[PDB]
């Protein structure tokens, strides 16, 4: 149960929760901070 | 230098009720929040596990 817990945790950071790209360092280099903190505040949301 | 010891008793019986399980429910995730909509059905992926 711990170690499946964690699993899920971890697998959750891959998930793009409506964002572009699951991977932050995409969306910082791809966009400029205007649009790019709106692809941010959806990782930052489904990962909270 | 006072004791008071019964010359009589009574059997009570006491009725105590306690829950043991409940109804066993069970909602299926996808079912519920999209029901048929392949539309959502695939946002939904979106959000993981
Ligand atoms: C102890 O108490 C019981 C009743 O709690 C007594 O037996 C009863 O006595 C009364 C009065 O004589 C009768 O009307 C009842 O029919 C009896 N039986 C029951 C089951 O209530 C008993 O006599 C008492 N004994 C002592 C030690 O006094």
């Amino acid at each position: 149960q711990n170690a499946q817990a964690l699993n899920t945790l971890v697998k959750q950071l891959s998930s793009n929760f409506g964002a572009i790209s699951s991977v932050l360092n995409d969306i910082l280099s791809r966009l400029d901070p205007p649009e790019a903190e709106v692809q941010i505040d959806r990782l930052i949301t489904g990962r909270l | 230098n006072s004791i008071a010891i019964p010359t009589n008793f009574t059997i009570s019986v006491t009725t105590e009720i306690l829950p043991v399980s409940m109804t066993k429910t069970s909602v299926d995730c996808t079912m519920y929040i999209c029901g048929d909509s392949t539309e959502c059905s695939n946002l939904l992926l979106q959000y993981g596990s």
